[PDB]
RNA sequence: CCCAUGAACGAGGAAUUCCCAGUAAGUGCGGGUCAUAAGCUUGCGUUGAUUAAGUCCCUGCCCUU
RNA sequence: ACGAGACUCUGGCAUGCUAACUAGUUACGCGACCCCCGAGCGGUCGGCGUCCCCCAACUUCUUAGAGGGACAAGUGGCGUU
RNA sequence: AGGGCACCACC
C-alpha cells in the first residue's frame, strides 16, 4: 500500500490529491481531468502531464478533492496539488534521482507548480471602498 | 461509567489553557481515559463605531472586538470523581459547564 | 530601509565586548548565544541583534573597530 | 462502464431531456406556456419544451447531491436580479416550478422522498441516468 | 601516502553538519545537513559522479546536527535543533521512534557498541541516556557541564564502558556508563570545545574546539598525553580506523597527524575576497582508504589515500 | 438558555454597571475597583475599608441588599467583601480621587497636584503625569500639566505599564477635569507592576571572570 | 515535447528582426507556454514584465475599459479567436504576425515637453506603447460596430505587421515621430 | 410582486478625485440601521490588470543661510 | 528621556509537536447503479456503518495551542569602505 | 538663495 496525500493552494482554494499505486487514473471530484470547468484553462490542468509525459503517471492513480476559492483559483490549486503529489510519491517510493529530474522540469516550466503563491486579499480600510482607494474628496 | 463532557469558555487564552492542562493532569493522575482538549473555532465579536461623539471631523472608526475561546474535554469516570477533579482551583474568567 | 536603531547597535556592541570568545561568523550560533547570555524580550529583536553581532564580528576579524573595545 | 460524472454535463442534460420527452409519461402543468421561471427573469423561456430540460437538470442535480427540497432547487436555479437604477441582487427561482418538476419526476418513479426530508433518486432513476450517460459517451466516441 | 581529491557529492541545500559511514555497506553513507534533511548516498564511483542522493530522510523541524548508523546498518539515529532525536529505518526511510525530553537544541547523539543504549547531549546543559524504545533511562544535570554540551561519544572498548563529553565550559568529562557518574575531569582547553573523538582501541580521546589545539587524553590512565597545534578552529576530529592517524577539520583545511611522530602527514586544501568554505565534519570509510568531509558550501568532498 | 456571545456581553455589562454604581457610592471611601468571582463573591478594593464596612457592617449589608435587589440575585447567593489596595500610591483611580477631594477641600491646584505627584513617585512609580483642566483661574479655561520621571505613550506596553484615571470635580464655577497616569515599575514578582519587561529593554548578563588554565590538569572524581 | 500556444501555434520559427527589442519580446524557448494565463507576479519588480510572455501581455492589455476589468478568460478567448482569424487571413504564424506588429508599432523617438524636446525611447517603453496602441486601435474599431472584437484585433495586428497606414497603431506612431522630429 | 407605459442618455466643457499588487477596477455576500428596510456605511471573499521604482515642474509641508 | 523604532493584532510557511463523533481523511464491510467485454484488487456515490454492549487506523486536508522560521543572514558590486 | 519630502503633489 503506497500512497501520499499532498495539497495545493491558491487564494482560499485548496485541493488535496491522493496519489496511490495505480494504472494511470486522474480524477478531480470524481470527474475526468478533461471535464473540469472552465475549459478555457484546460491546458493549465494538463501542464503537469504534458511536461512529464504519461509514462510517469502510468504507475499511479490520483484523485483530487478541491474546495474553496473560485474557478480559476481551484484550477491552479488542482495543478499544483497534482505536481506536488507526483513529486512526493516519487521521493517516497522511487529513487531521489527521478524526483529531482521531474522537480527540475516542473520548476523550470513554472515555479507555482510546486511553490504556492502567498498573495491574499488585503483588508478594506474605512474611508474608502477598498484596501487602497479612498472616497472622492470635495473642497467647495 | 457515564460519559462526562466539560466545556470551558474564556476570553483569556493563557488562563483557559492553564485550566485545561490542570484538568487533564488531574484526570491522568486519577488514571482516567480522557480525550484531549478539542479546540472549537474562536469567536470574534466585533463592534465598529464612529470615534466622535458628535458628527464632526474626519470619519474615523473604532474597531472593538472580543474573542471567545472554547474547549471540550471528554472523560469516562463516575460523576463524583468528575466533580472532585473539577473542584480544583479555577482561574477567574473561565466558565465551566459539565454535562453527563 | 534596513538601518538598525541604537537599541540594536548598542546591545550588539555590549554583547561583543562582553562575550567575544563565544561569538563567531555564524548567525545561527550567534543567535543561540545571544538568547543564552541576554534577556531580549522579543524574537525579532533577538534576530536583529544577532545579525548585527555577526556583521560586527566579520568587521572585527577584518580589522579594528572604533565602537568596540575588546 | 459509464457514469454521469464521466460525461459532459450539458450534453447529458440535453440527452436526458430528449429521453424524458420521448417517453412522454412526464406530467406537464397547464401553465408552462405562460409563466417565467423566476421573478428575476424578464421573459419566459425561449425553448417551448423547457419543462423537460428543467426536469432533466433537476434529476441530474439529485443524482449528484441527494436530499434536496424545493428550497434547495430554488437556490440552485436562482440568479442575478437587476433592479433598474438600483444595484443587482441574488434572487431565487420559482417554487411552483421546482415543486411541479419534483412531483412529475416522482410520478415517473425516478424520484422518491428522502427519509431526512427532500427528494432523492430511486435505483430505477439512477439506472436510467447511467444508461443515458453511457449513450452520451458512445455518441462522443 | 598523500591524499588526493576524488569527487564531490552535491545533494544538500545547506551546511553539511555530519557524515556517517558503516562497515556493513561500503557503498552507502549518510550526511546530515542544515536543510533539515538526512541524505542517504549510494556510492557509484562512476565518471560522472562519485555518488548520488539515494534517499532523503525528513521529519526534523530544524537543523540536523548529528547522525550515526546502527551496527547492522539498518537503522540511523539523528539529533536536531528542534530538541528531539529520531530513529530511522533505512530500508523505508521512515521514523520508527522519537526521543523527546531535551528542552533545547540537541547537539550530539551516539549509539552504544551493542546499540542497546543511546546518549544525547544538548544545549540545555544536560546529558540524556535512553534505551531503544525512546525512554530516557537517565538524565545527568547535576555534575554535567555548566554550558552547552557540544559532543558526547561512547567508548568502543567494552572492557571500560565510559562516555566522553565535551562542552562550551572548556571541559572534557568522563562518565562511568554503569552509574552515569563523573570519573575524570580534564581542564586543559582555553576555548569552547566542538568535538571529542575516541580511538578505535579506546585508549585515546582527542578533544578540539575554539582554541585550535587538539589535545590527547589517555582514557585508561586519566592523564593528558600531548597536544597538537591546528591553525584554525577545530570543527571535527576523527581517528583513522586502521592507520595511526588523527584527522582534524581546521577551518577551511584538513590536517592529518601521524600520532607516532606527532607530525603533519598531509594537508587537504580545497582548490580556490570571500572566506573559504569551512570543513564541518569528517568520517573515514570502513577500509580507511576514503575520507568524507562536509563543508559549509553544501558539498561533501571525497579524499582517497593514494600511495 | 442564552448564547455564549450574549452571556459574555451580559457579564461584561453587569461588571460595568456594578463598577459605576460602586464608584458613585464609595468615591469618598477610596474605592478603586471591584472583582467578581463566581455563591457569587464581590470584592471591593478600597483605601479605607472601615468606611466601606460602616458601623458594624451596616453599610456593607446595605450594599449587598441593594446589589441583590437590583441584579435579581437569589437571596443569600451574593456576598460582598472589602479589601485594601496593596500599593495605594500606584493606583491611578485612588490618586485621582485623592486629588479630587483635595481640590474639593479648597486646596490650591499646584499644591495638591505636586503633593499627589510626590506621593506617587515616593510610592515607587517610574513616572507620573497629572493634568488638571478647566477654569482654574478666571473665566478663561486652561490646563496645568505636572510630569515627573519616565512616561511612555505609544505601543502595546501602554496597556500594562501605564495606569490611567479620569475624574470630574464639580466646583462652584464649573467642572475641573483630572487625569492621572502612572508608569508602573517593572516587577518580576508581579505584585506592584507587570512581570513582562519593556520590550525594547535588553539586559545583558555580566560574565563571570575566570582564569584560563596555564597547563593541562586532570582531576579524578 | 514541443509547446504550442493553444496547442496550435509553435514558437520555434518565430523571428524577432529588431535586435533592440529581442530582449523585451518574450516569445520562445523558456517563454513558450500553452496559454496566455500564468497568474505570475511580473509587476513585483522593475523590468520583470520583460519576462512576461508577449501574448499574455497583449491579453492583459485587452482588459479595458472598466466594464471589462478582470475578465482575463474573456480576453484569452478573444486572443485565441484573433489568432485563428489571423492564420486564416495570412497563412502565417500568428505569433510572427504579433511580433511584427509590435516591432512596427513601437515608436523610436518621442518628445518630452520640458516647448518640447526630442528624446529617444527605451525598448521596454517601445514594447509597452506598441501593445497599448494595438489594443486601443482594436477596441475603438470594435466599439459600436457589428464587427467583433476578435476580428478587429486580427485586422489591427495584420495591418500593423504589414506596416500599413490603415493601422491605428501605425498612424499614432507616425504622428508621434513626426512631432518628435519637429521638436528636434 | 404582476401586466402595461418606455423619458434623458450615443462616453460628457472649464475643472477635478482616488490609486502601484492580489492593488485599481468589475462582481456579488454579510454586519449596522431594521416592526417594515439599503442607491449609505463598515467588513468579506471572487475575477484581476495597465503604468512606475522617478522628480521638485504644479500643490503643499519641512530645513539652512 | 519622549516621539520613530521596538511593541500588539493580522497574512503567508511547518506531511515536525499536541489531538479531536460539534472536523475530517484513508482503509475496510454492506448497499445502489454502469460495463460480459476487456465483469475487475474496475468505476461513481455529500448512500449507510466501523472508540459510542463489541465492532479502524490516522491527522495531509479543518480547527487552535506551543514552539520554530528572516537576520540585509550568504555571494557579487558600489560606498569614506 | 540653496536643500529635502508626499499618488490627501506631480510624472
Ligand atoms: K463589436
Ligand atoms: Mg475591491
Ligand atoms: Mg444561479
Ligand atoms: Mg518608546
Ligand atoms: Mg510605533
Ligand atoms: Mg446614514
Ligand atoms: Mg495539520
Ligand atoms: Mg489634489
Ligand atoms: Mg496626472
Amino acid at each position: 500500500l503506497q500512497s501520499v496525500q499532498v495539497f495545493g493552494r491558491k487564494k482560499t482554494a485548496t485541493a488535496v490529491a491522493h496519489c496511490k499505486r495505480g494504472n494511470g487514473l486522474i480524477k478531480v471530484n470524481g470527474r475526468p481531468l478533461e471535464m473540469i470547468e472552465p475549459r478555457t484553462l484546460q491546458y493549465k490542468l494538463l501542464e503537469p502531464v504534458l511536461l512529464l509525459g504519461k509514462e510517469r503517471f502510468a504507475g499511479v492513480d490520483i484523485r483530487v478533492r478541491v474546495k474553496g476559492g473560485g474557478h480559476v483559483a481551484q484550477i491552479y490549486a488542482i495543478r499544483q496539488s497534482i505536481s506536488k503529489a507526483l513529486v512526493a510519491y516519487y521521493q517516497k517510493y522511487v529513487d531521489e534521482a527521478s524526483k529531482k529530474e521531474i522537480k527540475d522540469i516542473l520548476i523550470q516550466y513554472d515555479r507555482t507548480l510546486l511553490v504556492a503563491d502567498p498573495r491574499r486579499c488585503e483588508s478594506k480600510k474605512f474611508g474608502g471602498p477598498g484596501a487602497r482607494a479612498r472616497y472622492q474628496k470635495s473642497y467647495r | 461509567i457515564h460519559r462526562i463532557r466539560i466545556t470551558l469558555t474564556s476570553r483569556n487564552v493563557k488562563s483557559l489553557e492553564k485550566v485545561c492542562a490542570d484538568l487533564i493532569r488531574g484526570a491522568k493522575e486519577k488514571n482516567l481515559k480522557v480525550k484531549g482538549p478539542v479546540r472549537m473555532p474562536t469567536k470574534t465579536l466585533r463592534i465598529t463605531t464612529r470615534k466622535t461623539p458628535c458628527g464632526e471631523g474626519s470619519k474615523t472608526w473604532d474597531r472593538f472586538q472580543m474573542r471567545i475561546h472554547k474547549r471540550l474535554i471528554d472523560l469516562h469516570s463516575p460523576s463524583e470523581i468528575v466533580k472532585q477533579i473539577t473542584s480544583i482551583s479555577i482561574e477567574p474568567g473561565v466558565e465551566v459547564e459539565v454535562t453527563i | 530601509g534596513r538601518v538598525r536603531t541604537k537599541t540594536v547597535k548598542k546591545a550588539a556592541r555590549v554583547i561583543i565586548e562582553k562575550y567575544y570568545t563565544r561569538l563567531g561568523n555564524d548567525f545561527h550560533t550567534n543567535k543561540r548565544v545571544c538568547e543564552e547570555i541576554a534577556i531580549i524580550p522579543s524574537k525579532k529583536l533577538r534576530n536583529k541583534i544577532a545579525g548585527y553581532v555577526t556583521h560586527l564580528m566579520k568587521r572585527i576579524q577584518r580589522g579594528p573597530v572604533r565602537g568596540i573595545s575588546i | 462502464g459509464v457514469t454521469v460524472k464521466d460525461v459532459n454535463q450539458q450534453e447529458f442534460v440535453r440527452a436526458l431531456a430528449a429521453f424524458l420527452k420521448k417517453s412522454g409519461k412526464l406530467k406537464v402543468p397547464e401553465w408552462v406556456d405562460t409563466v417565467k421561471l423566476a421573478k428575476h427573469k424578464e421573459l419566459a423561456p425561449y425553448d417551448e419544451n423547457w419543462f423537460y430540460t428543467r426536469a432533466a437538470s433537476t434529476a441530474r442535480h439529485l443524482y449528484l447531491r441527494g436530499g434536496a427540497g424545493v428550497g434547495s432547487m430554488t437556490k440552485i436555479y436562482g440568479g442575478r436580479q437587476r433592479n433598474g437604477v438600483m444595484p443587482s441582487h441574488f434572487s431565487r427561482g420559482s417554487k411552483s416550478v421546482a415543486r411541479r418538476v419534483l412531483q412529475a419526476l416522482e410520478g415517473l418513479k425516478m424520484v422518491e422522498k428522502d427519509q431526512d426530508g427532500g427528494r432523492k433518486l430511486t435505483p430505477q432513476g439512477q439506472r436510467d441516468l447511467d444508461r443515458i450517460a453511457g449513450q452520451v459517451a458512445a455518441a462522443n466516441k | 601516502e598523500q591524499m588526493t581529491l576524488r569527487g564531490t557529492l552535491k545533494g544538500h541545500n545547506g551546511w553539511v553538519t555530519q557524515i556517517a559511514t558503516t562497515p556493513q555497506f561500503p557503498d552507502m553513507i549518510l550526511s546530515a545537513s542544515r536543510d533539515k534533511t538526512i541524505i542517504m548516498w549510494k556510492l557509484t564511483r562512476d565518471e560522472t559522479n562519485y555518488g548520488i542522493p539515494q534517499r532523503a530522510l525528513r521529519g526534523h523541524s530544524h537543523f540536523v546536527s548529528d547522525v550515526v548508523i546502527s551496527s547492522d546498518g539498518q537503522f540511523a539515529l539523528s539529533g536536531s535543533w528542534d530538541g528531539t532525536l529520531r530513529l530511522w529505518d533505512l530500508t523505508t526511510g521512515t521514523t520508527t521512534r522519537r526521543f523527546v525530553g531535551h528542552t533545547k537544541d540537541v547537539l550530539s547523539v551516539a549509539f552504544s557498541s551493542d546499540n542497546r543504549q543511546i546518549v544525547s547531549g544538548s544545549r540545555d546543559k544536560t546529558i540524556k541516556l535512553w534505551n531503544t524504545l525512546g525512554v530516557c533511562k537517565y538524565t545527568v544535570q547535576d555534575e554535567s557541564h555548566s554550558e552547552w554540551v557540544s559532543c558526547v561519544r561512547f567508548s568502543p572498548n567494552s572492557s571500560n564502558p565510559i562516555i566522553v563529553s565535551c562542552g562550551w565550559d572548556k571541559l572534557v568529562k568522563v562518565w562511568n556508563l554503569a552509574n552515569c557518574k563523573l570519573k575524570t575531569n580534564h581542564i586543559g582547553h582555553t576555548g569552547y570545545l566542538n568535538t571529542v573523538t575516541v580511538s578505535p582501541d579506546g585508549s585515546l580521546c582527542a578533544s578540539g574546539g575554539k582554541d585550535g589545539q587538539a589535545m590527547l587524553w589517555d582514557l585508561n590512565e586519566g592523564k593528558h598525553l600531548y597536544t597538537l597545534d591546528g591553525g584554525d578552529i577545530i570543527n571535527a576530529l576523527c581517528f583513522s580506523p586502521n592507520r595511526y592517524w588523527l584527522c582534524a577539520a581546521t577551518g577551511p583545511s584538513i590536517k592529518i597527524w601521524d600520532l607516532e611522530g606527532k607530525i603533519i602527514v598531509d594537508e587537504l586544501k580545497q582548490e580556490v575576497k570571500a572566506e573559504p568554505p569551512q570543513c564541518t565534519s569528517l568520517a573515514w570509510s570502513a577500509d580507511g582508504q576514503t575520507l568524507f568531509a562536509g563543508y559549509t558550501d553544501n558539498l561533501v568532498r571525497v579524499w582517497q589515500v593514494t600511495i | 438558555q442564552i448564547s455564549k456571545k450574549r452571556k459574555f456581553v451580559a457579564d461584561g455589562i453587569f461588571k460595568a454597571e456594578l463598577n459605576e454604581f460602586l464608584t458613585r457610592e464609595l468615591a469618598e471611601d477610596g474605592y478603586s475597583g471591584v472583582e467578581v468571582r463566581v455563591r457569587t463573591e464581590i470584592i471591593i478594593l478600597a483605601t479605607r475599608t472601615q468606611n466601606v464596612l460602616g458601623e458594624k457592617g451596616r453599610r456593607i449589608r446595605e450594599l449587598t441588599a441593594v446589589v441583590q435587589k437590583r441584579f435579581g440575585f437569589p437571596e443569600g447567593s451574593v456576598e460582598l467583601y472589602a479589601e485594601k489596595v496593596a500599593t495605594r500610591g500606584l493606583c491611578a483611580i485612588a490618586q485621582a480621587e485623592s486629588l479630587r477631594y483635595k481640590l474639593l477641600g479648597g486646596l490650591a491646584v499646584r499644591r495638591a497636584c505636586y503633593g499627589v505627584l510626590r506621593f506617587i513617585m515616593e510610592s515607587g512609580a517610574k513616572g507620573c503625569e497629572v493634568v488638571v483642566s478647566g477654569k482654574l483661574r478666571g473665566q478663561r479655561a486652561k490646563s496645568m500639566k505636572f510630569v515627573d520621571g519616565l512616561m511612555i505613550h505609544s505601543g502595546d506596553p501602554v496597556n500594562y505599564y501605564v495606569d490611567t484615571a479620569v475624574r470630574h470635580v464639580l466646583l462652584r464655577q464649573g467642572v475641573l477635569g483630572i487625569k492621572v497616569k502612572i508608569m508602573l515599575p517593572w516587577d518580576p514578582s508581579g505584585k506592584i507592576g507587570p512581570k513582562k519587561p519593556l520590550p525594547d529593554h535588553v539586559s545583558i548578563v555580566e560574565p563571570k571572570d575566570e582564569i584560563l588554565p596555564t597547563t593541562p590538569i586532570s582531576e579524578q572524581k | 515535447p514541443d509547446i504550442k500556444l493553444f496547442g496550435k501555434w509553435s514558437t520555434d520559427d518565430v523571428q524577432i528582426n529588431d535586435i533592440s527589442l529581442q530582449d523585451y519580446i518574450a516569445v520562445k524557448e523558456k517563454y513558450a507556454k500553452y496559454l496566455p494565463h500564468s497568474a505570475g507576479r511580473y509587476a513585483a519588480k522593475r523590468f520583470r514584465k520583460a519576462q512576461c510572455p508577449i501574448v499574455e501581455r497583449l491579453t492583459n492589455s485587452m482588459m479595458m475599459h472598466g466594464r471589462n476589468n478582470g475578465k482575463k478568460l474573456m480576453t484569452v478567448r478573444i486572443v485565441k479567436h484573433a489568432f485563428e482569424i489571423i492564420h486564416l487571413l495570412t497563412g502565417e504564424n500568428p505569433l510572427q504576425v504579433l511580433v511584427n506588429a509590435i516591432i512596427n508599432s513601437g515608436p523610436r523617438e518621442d518628445s518630452t515637453r520640458i516647448r518640447r524636446q526630442a528624446v529617444d525611447v527605451s525598448p521596454l517603453r517601445r514594447v509597452n506603447q506598441a501593445i497599448w496602441l494595438l489594443c486601443t486601435g482594436a477596441r475603438e474599431a470594435a466599439f459600436r460596430n457589428i464587427k467583433t472584437i476578435a476580428e478587429c484585433l486580427a485586422d489591427e495586428l495584420i495591418n500593423a505587421a504589414k506596416g500599413s497606414s490603415n493601422s491605428y497603431a501605425i498612424k499614432k506612431k507616425d504622428e508621434l515621430e513626426r512631432v518628435a522630429k519637429s521638436n528636434r
